[PDB]
């Protein structure tokens, strides 16, 4: 929990470059598993088929990697398709497509968090640089000047002067 | 018949990609709309946000005095070239688009791009004019690609599109360093601390109603500010409320320094003849010369382009009074057709257009001068009634019997003498520009008509005369009723 | 101004809501009338109706600040009638009736 | 009347002794416009020029007595 | 010469205050105040913008290969069975908006290509998880 | 109170006063002069615009090709038009001289059979200066800015006139443009009588203060009171120079948008006349006479 609270305060750069990185590792990794389908059972010689495909068009690994571009953020093209005939690429594809809708949603609840925590810019009020000690309705008494910067109002403001001394 | 961007011509041959990609014909021109293009659609969504303590504040980046007049030259020759592209195109079978298209498009990215500007320099954020920057250097990227493929060809100074390229690149590159220079001045984006700059002190002021000479160069030139105070007193009546404190520079207290700095510098320089009329008109001209001479400058500039307005409506009566009146495609390189300066000034349509934006140029300029010597006159006022009433304060009333009689004259004077001296400055703009201009008039009506137009102008300036004539006629008729009517 | 050789031009001075319990806390939900008690330590121990006109240098805030059960946001309700609004010796009219199904209380009796 | 006549004079002869005197110059629309839309800008600096060199002779004549005035005798200051 | 206002829109005339920069995350913060008309103006533009933009640099790339030319068989093209600026507009639009059409797809020997298509996703996911937060 | 004043205000500002106005011409000038006066400049305008329109016929068929005797009309046309300048130059001259004239014998003949209350009742002062500088500025301005007006107003209605009859179509333009120049006239009137008002309550107490002065030299310098005196002259020169001030830039932008809206004008008529020239075979001197 803490280390995944750790990156939702990190500033917009950092998050767009760690989001992007996320998403481009997430796009090379189904890529590379896509491409061991293919070295198993569709190889670099197309043989002119011979053999029932689960993959088509899928003739290289960039080949895979428009696959996996086009399945995981719900594209769907049709040149290259899924088929039957390959158990392991129907589990995989489940679990691509479940960690896929669920990357971008733990992402898009990121940006929720960040326009929400971003909205605060708590630092805006102004105060004085020394204090003043003068006299007031008659006796002397302590006193500072505060004040605030936001277009808004500071409602149910608190205050409290708290002196600290080593006694 | 299709309708894509460069015409269906030999089936499509001209979007060929072989023999250089940048090579191509098409394919430098679509290159040209990919920075425009850019440009739009990555400042609306920031413009369409922005539409207390930065209303009250209207400051101003350096430089953008040259950037709004390089921006009105550079949407000068982009309007320029979608008619320099459309008369080449209408010759050519297919509708070839890719002529105007593309600069109509760079047109519309000129136009955005100043509304940006202004929508930004409403408030002191210089950091968001980075989209700007970035698409100034894609903008000259692009326009010097298309000037090194027409020297690949050497089309020359024939095409007047080649001449186009070759001044855009040079404006793209001045707009370059003017934007640069900010970075040099600020220093908001590439160092630690900027150096950040407070609005003068007319502008911070609680209560100014004269913000004109402090204002973006459009408002300035337009007088488009005015607008909202033009809307208001039609409600409300007009009082010392509205109004308030004039403007530092513009107060006379300032204007009385100036004065007394010219007439210590004239003391130094030629302490012979002190306190002489010379001595204090030098003190007047060193004083106030700059705007002076600025005034005139604009006047002259007026002059001229009002002179083009009847050198322009020559060619469209000229070209309905040609029989043909046929096109003029002959030159041509490359396949594609290239307008000519000898046909292209012809043209009808373009003809109409280049007035327009010409006359524009001139009803806006002749206001300027106009506004300047008005301007400088209430200063001048402001800075010569002070200086007599310091002179009031600090004579001597001998000569009881002389001094009395002078107590009328000096009120008198006061009244009438600085009034006529500011319609002498009012009118010192026209009288530096009017030989020229006359001299000029009766000049191109030689070139236009011949001998018959020399007679013609002489009985036109023979008017002058007749004027000055009555003028005195009319002093001495009001010199008698005014005698007449004091006693009645 | 102030007895010490300064003024303050907009200086505050809190006068309580003067609840039976004297918290600046109350509850309701039907419209009710708030009354503060003026005593010796209070700015209108000196006020008189010939201050009470328009061009007086006096105004009395009543800050509402109150958190909706909805969504939790605090609401900030300000007032600023001034002397020209108040009238000396004047009282509210009866602002709540008596039914058999629920009580009542007339909103527009408010200016009466 | 001789401002609103200069013009119409002024336009009229030009038409008039172009072909009577020298007509080896055949009169066309194109030069006929130019010149009578130079003329209609041209009449008014001509009859404003007038009021400017009035103006400037009796500014010329005020600014001088200026001169005489501030030239007079003034108060001595302290010391 | 009123101090807080009888409504409740207190104004105050803050002057003289020093000259305070805003940065872009204030910006943000502005577009969320939007009502709803300006929310869904400024939404349909942008949208139509990433369109538009995206759909140029498509059509730009489409060109620059050789698609835009009738291929005979042998010219491979970045994108299949793009013939004009409208149909390299709709292959834009799709990739932006997760539909797939798999007839104009995206294939292979382009790379170039492939580039702007992962960037579409990136900066198209990016922009949208943005319009739902401000909406929401 | 306050409110009543100013509704009151600007209802006053909003009167233009034209009945008004043109019962005093009708009464004063006369039935038979007025309408000499009118009709004299409605045909120097007629003239005016006939004779340019004769131009652009005459130069059309010289390009095409009796052009010695066509210039014969011309010449006939061009004296008629010189004698209808002077007419109408001399009319008005005429006209004004004989208001004023009817004008000051009514004023006197009436203020010389006032009550004996009304002198004491209303101050001498106003009634002399109501009287006096008013009759002056009827005699001396009036007919001037008159026949400058008239002559203004009905050069500009002829012109327009002569762009609907070379483009047809250029009424769809005019009414857009109608209306928004008179919108800019109103809100310059309203604003510009109050501010020609304000320029003259404030530059008059620049030369009293002049005169106040220079009377009490001796005891303003015993006073030694200068310094207050050189703040208050700046004062009263700052109200007067920024009145003087915003009156120009107010007039400025009056005349931009004039010109502006001119400049509209010459692109909206010159672009459809090209393209009904080349289309519909039109007479290049109607589209130069138009343009000019
Ligand atoms: C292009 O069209 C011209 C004109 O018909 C023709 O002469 C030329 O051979 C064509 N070129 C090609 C490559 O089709």
């Amino acid at each position: 929990q803490d280390v995944f609270t750790t990156l939702v305060d990190l500033k917009w750069p950092h998050t767009l470059l760690i989001f992007t990185m996320s998403f481009l590792c997430s796009w090379l990794l189904f890529a590379m598993v896509w491409w061991l389908i293919a070295f198993a059972h569709g190889d670099l010689a197309p043989g002119e088929g011979t053999n029932v495909p689960c993959v088509t068009s899928i003739h290289s690994f960039s080949s895979a990697f428009l696959f996996s571009i086009e399945v995981q953020v719900t594209i769907g093209f049709g040149g290259r398709m899924v088929t039957e005939e390959c158990p392991l690429a129907i589990l995989i594809l489940i679990v691509q497509n479940i960690v896929g809708l669920m990357i971008n949603a733990i992402m898009l609840g990121c940006i929720f968090m960040k326009t929400a925590q971003a909205h605060r810019r708590a630092e805006t009020l102004i105060f004085s640089k020394h204090a003043v000690i003068t006299l007031r309705h008659g006796r002397l008494c302590f006193m500072l000047r505060v004040g605030d910067l936001r277009k808004s109002m500071i409602i149910s403001a608190t205050i409290h002067m708290q002196v600290v001394r080593k006694t | 018949m299709p309708l894509a961007f460069c015409g269906t011509e030999n089936h499509s041959a001209a979007y060929r990609v072989d023999q250089g990609v940048l090579n191509n014909g098409c394919f430098v021109d679509a290159l040209n709309v990919v920075p425009h293009v850019f440009l739009l659609f990555i400042t609306f969504p920031i413009l369409f946000i922005g539409w207390h303590i930065h209303h009250s504040t209207w400051l101003h980046f350096p430089g953008h005095n040259l950037r709004w007049i390089l921006t009105f030259i550079l949407l000068f020759v982009l309007v320029c070239e979608i008619a320099e592209g459309i008369l080449s195109d209408g010759v050519t079978e297919s509708r070839h688009l890719h002529l105007y298209m593309p600069a109509g498009m760079a047109f519309m990215a000129a136009i955005t791009s100043v509304v940006y500007y202004h929508n930004i320099e409403t408030s002191n954020f210089p950091k968001l004019l980075i989209a700007l920057l970035i698409y100034w250097t894609l903008a000259f990227i692009t326009k010097t690609i298309k000037f090194v493929k027409f020297y690949d060809h050497a089309i020359g100074f024939s095409q007047l599109r080649f001449c186009l390229t070759g001044l855009l690149v040079i404006l793209y590159g001045m707009l370059l360093l003017v934007e640069v220079n900010v970075i040099r001045v600020r220093r908001y984006i590439f160092f630690k601390t900027p150096r950040e700059v407070k609005p003068p002190e007319d502008l911070q002021d609680l209560g100014v109603r004269f913000l004109q000479p402090f204002v973006n160069l459009l408002s300035k030139g337009t007088y488009w500010w005015m607008n909202a105070f033009i809307k208001t007193a039609h409600k409300k009546p007009i009082d010392l409320r509205a109004i308030a404190k004039l403007p530092i520079a513009m107060r006379a207290l300032t204007n009385y320094q100036r004065l007394c700095v010219a007439f210590d510098a004239q003391a130094r320089k030629d302490t012979q003849s002190p306190q002489g009329a010379r001595a204090i008109w030098r003190a007047l001209c060193h004083a106030f010369g700059r705007r002076l001479i600025l005034s005139s400058t604009f006047r002259i500039l007026a002059d001229l382009l009002g002179f083009a307005g009847p050198l322009c409506i020559f060619g469209i009566v000229d070209h309905l009074g040609k029989e043909n009146h046929v096109f003029q495609p002959k030159t041509q390189f490359l396949g594609v057709y290239f307008v000519s300066s000898q046909e292209f000034l012809g043209n009808a349509y373009v003809l109409a257009v280049l007035l327009f934006l010409a006359l524009l140029l001139q009803r806006t300029f002749l206001q300027a001068s106009y506004y300047v010597a008005i301007e400088t006159g209430i200063n001048l006022r402001g800075a010569i009634q002070t200086k007599i009433y310091n002179k009031i304060m600090h004579m001597s009333t001998s000569n009881l019997s002389m001094g009395e009689m002078t107590a009328g004259q000096i009120c008198n004077l006061v009244a009438i003498d600085t009034n006529q001296l500011m319609w002498f400055f009012f009118l010192c703009p026209n009288l530096w520009t009017m030989p020229v201009q006359i001299i000029v008039g009766v000049i191109l009506l030689y070139y236009i008509l011949g001998v018959s137009a020399l007679i013609g102008a002489a009985v036109i300036i023979l008017l002058a005369p007749v004027q000055y004539f009555v003028a005195t006629k009319l002093s001495q008729a009001q010199r008698t009723t005014l005698e007449h009517s004091n006693e009645r | 101004t102030s007895p010490e050789g300064e003024v303050v031009p907009l200086h505050q001075v809190d006068i309580p809501m003067e609840n039976g319990v004297g918290g600046n806390s109350i509850f309701l939900v039907a419209p009710l009338i708030i009354y503060h008690v003026i005593d010796s330590n209070s700015p209108l121990y000196d006020l008189a109706p010939s201050d009470l006109h328009h061009h007086q240098d006096l105004e009395i805030i009543v800050i509402l600040e109150g958190v909706v059960e909805t969504t939790g946001i605090t609401t900030q309700a300000r007032t600023s009638y001034l002397a020209d609004e108040i009238l000396w010796g004047q009282r509210f009219v009866p602002i709540v009736a008596e039914e058999d199904g629920r009580y009542s209380v007339d909103y527009s009796k408010f200016g009466n | 009347f001789m401002n609103t006549a200069i013009p119409i004079a002024a336009v009229l002869i030009t038409f008039v002794g172009h072909v009577s005197f020298f007509k080896e110059s055949d009169l066309s629309p194109s030069v006929a416009f130019a010149s009578l839309s130079l003329f209609h800008i041209l009449v008014t600096p001509l009859f404003l020029l007038s009021s400017v060199v009035r103006s400037t002779v009796k500014a010329l004549v005020s600014v001088q007595k200026l001169s005489e005035f501030l030239s007079s005798a003034e108060i001595r200051e302290e010391q | 010469a009123r101090f807080v206002s009888k409504k409740g829109n207190c104004n105050v005339a803050h002057k003289n205050i020093r000259e305070q920069g805003r940065f872009l995350q204030d910006v943000f913060t502005t577009l969320v105040d939007l009502k709803w008309p300006h929310t869904l103006l400024i939404f349909t533009m942008s949208f139509l913008c990433s369109w538009l933009l995206f759909a140029m640099v498509w059509w730009l790339i489409a060109f620059a290969h050789g698609d835009l030319a009738p291929g005979e068989g042998t010219n491979v093209p970045c994108v299949t069975s793009i013939h004009s600026f409208s149909s390299a507009f709709l292959f834009s639009i799709e990739v932006q908006v997760t539909i797939g059409f798999g007839g104009r797809m995206v294939t292979e020997e382009c790379p170039l290509a492939i580039l702007i298509l992962i960037v579409q996703n990136i900066v198209g996911l990016m922009i949208n998880a943005i319009m739902l937060g401000c909406i929401f | 109170s306050e409110e009543d004043d100013n509704l009151s205000s600007v209802l006053h500002q909003r009167a233009k006063i034209p009945w008004r106005a043109c019962t005093k011409y009708l009464s004063s000038a006369g039935i038979l002069l007025l309408s000499l006066l009118v009709f004299s400049q409605l045909l120097k305008h007629m003239v005016l615009v006939a004779i340019d329109y004769w131009l652009a016929k005459w130069t059309d068929s010289a390009l095409v090709l009796d052009q010695s005797v066509y210039a014969m009309v011309f010449t006939l046309l061009c004296s008629l038009g010189i004698v209808l300048c002077l007419v109408t130059s001399v009319t008005v001259e005429w006209t004004g001289l004989k208001v004023a004239k009817r004008l000051h014998r009514s004023l006197l003949n009436r203020i010389i059979l006032a009550p004996m209350r009304f002198f004491e009742t209303t101050p001498l002062g106003s009634i002399l200066n109501r009287f006096s500088s008013d009759c002056n500025t009827i005699d001396q301005h009036i007919p001037s800015t008159l026949e400058c007006l008239s002559r203004s107003t009905l050069l500009c209605v002829s012109a327009l006139t002569v762009i609907s009859y070379v483009t047809p179509v250029f009424l769809v333009a005019l009414l857009p443009l109608a209306v928004v120049c008179y919108f800019i006239q109103k809100y310059f009137r309203v604003a510009s009588r109050d501010l020609q008002q304000l320029d003259d309550t404030t530059q008059l107490p620049l030369v009293s203060h002049f005169a106040e002065t220079v009377e009490g030299l001796t005891t303003i310098r015993a006073f030694r009171y200068e310094a207050r005196f050189q703040q208050k002259l700046l004062e009263y020169t700052d109200s007067n120079n920024i009145a003087s001030l915003f009156l120009t830039a107010a007039n400025r932008w009056l005349e931009v948008c004039m010109e502006y809206i001119g400049a509209c004008v010459v692109l909206i008529a010159a672009a459809t006349s090209i393209s009904n020239s080349l289309h519909r075979e039109l007479s290049a001197g109607l589209v130069g006479l138009g343009l000019t």
